[PDB]
């Protein structure tokens, strides 16, 4: 299962 | 230090996606991945958080589940949506008082191959009404009849105006009209039930009354715009997104003029929230910051809160609608961040309330990524970047 777009851009 | 009441781990991995019952705060639904191989699934759970043991499972997601929602008014489905792409439709019952809530798998579909967000339409002349955005950029709008389970699912809009992934939406108080913003910097609100058409109130393109893109050079937020958020009275909507950047325009009442631009933080503009009754806007920025703005006096600053969840980002804000401390109607915010904690604050200055901690920091491989509070904002139920679900007493 994938991360939201949203998760990579918390993560820098 | 863990400040929960109770918690449920049942998710196998990182938790994306919350929504809660708008009449029974208690019933609250989470989703996300099984895990990061590409054999795991994704995976939903509700909870009666009134180690909680979950009340059903929503399963047949083939990718992490991003998105929930329950209708408004009354809760009468519940819909999942998948970076599978698909939506799940299920029927909701809540007995008197014979027992737990009761959930009927009634339809999937599949009109977009990743859903990023859903928001329910307030317009009480247009119950179970929904929205979704995805990242072809469409935006589509449900109606939900359960009547007729062959298609309980109708279609009243498909717009595919946005070019770049669909970030936000959220619908003006009377939900005549959808706002919402994308990756590829353009602002869309959506005639949504024609009647801003029929008062000769929509722009050339007939679907909606403000377009905005990046060739509107007073407009555009270069790096693209990732939230949005409609005033109280509909009179205007924020967008935020690259750069802290803000743009404030405004609607017709039932319009597309700059009324304001605002960059006082540094980074993305990830939440956005109107209070309900105070006259000031909240954004929170990836550069862990809170800016609060007066929204009648040309959005002066009120406040910025540096280090509101340290450096890291601040991936959430929500007023409480109505606190049982009715004195702080309106000036009190709730927040949660990439730093595992969960703040509420009080802005009538020009503010921390409480924190509750529990979850891991993103260096840790945790963080908030999304929290639900009820009307009075006495339990705070969280999803968690470490694949936990905490309860938190206010």
């Amino acid at each position: 299962a994938r991360r939201p777009a949203r998760c990579y851009r918390y993560c820098k | 230090e863990n400040d929960s009441i109770a918690y449920f781990d049942g998710h196998k991995d990182s938790v994306f996606a919350i929504a809660q019952h708008p009449l029974y705060p208690n019933i609250v639904a989470t989703g996300g991945s099984e895990g990061d191989a590409d054999d795991a699934p994704g995976k939903g759970y509700v909870l009666d958080i009134s180690s909680l043991n979950p009340i059903f499972e929503i399963d047949g997601h083939t990718d992490s589940i991003n998105a929930l929602t329950f209708t408004l008014p009354r809760g009468d489905f519940l819909v999942s949506g998948g970076m599978d792409g698909r939506m799940r439709v299920y029927a909701v019952s809540v007995p008197q008082n014979g027992a737990l809530a009761q959930f009927k798998f009634l339809a999937e579909s599949q009109e977009t191959e990743e859903i990023n967000w859903f928001a329910p339409c307030p317009s009480p002349d247009h119950p179970n009404t929904i929205a979704l955005g995805a990242s072809d950029g469409s935006v589509w709008v449900f109606t939900l009849d359960a009547s007729d389970p062959s298609n309980p699912v109708q279609i009243v809009q498909s717009y595919f105006l946005h070019t770049g992934p669909c970030t936000a939406g959220a619908w003006s108080p009377d939900g005549l009209l959808l706002a919402t913003v994308s990756e590829d910097e353009s602002l869309h609100v959506y005639d949504v039930f024609g009647v801003a058409a029929s008062k000769s109130l929509v722009t050339d393109n007939g679907q909606t009354v403000v377009s905005l893109t990046n060739v509107d050079q007073r407009f555009a937020v270069e790096g693209g715009l990732f939230s949005v958020a409609v005033s109280p009275t509909g009179a205007v909507v924020a967008v935020g997104g690259a750069g802290g950047q803000i743009k404030i325009v405004g609607l017709p009442r039932l319009a597309g003029t700059i009324l304001a631009s605002l960059q006082i933080q540094s980074d993305n503009i990830e939440s956005l929230a109107f209070s309900p009754s105070a006259p000031i806007l909240a954004a929170g920025s990836t550069d862990g910051s809170i800016a609060v703005f007066d929204t009648s006096r040309s959005f002066a600053l009120r406040r910025h809160l540096r280090g509101a969840h340290a450096e890291d980002p601040v991936v959430k804000v929500e007023f409480v609608k109505s606190p049982p401390n009715a004195a702080m109607a309106g000036w009190l915010l709730t927040s949660c961040g990439m730093d595992g904690v969960v703040r509420r604050w009080d802005l009538r200055g020009g503010g921390l309330v409480k924190e509750w901690k529990g979850h891991r920091s993103g260096q840790e491989g945790g963080g908030v990524l999304g929290f639900v509070q009820g009307e009075t904002g006495e339990r705070i139920v969280t999803v968690g970047d470490d694949a936990v679900v905490l309860v938190f007493e206010a």
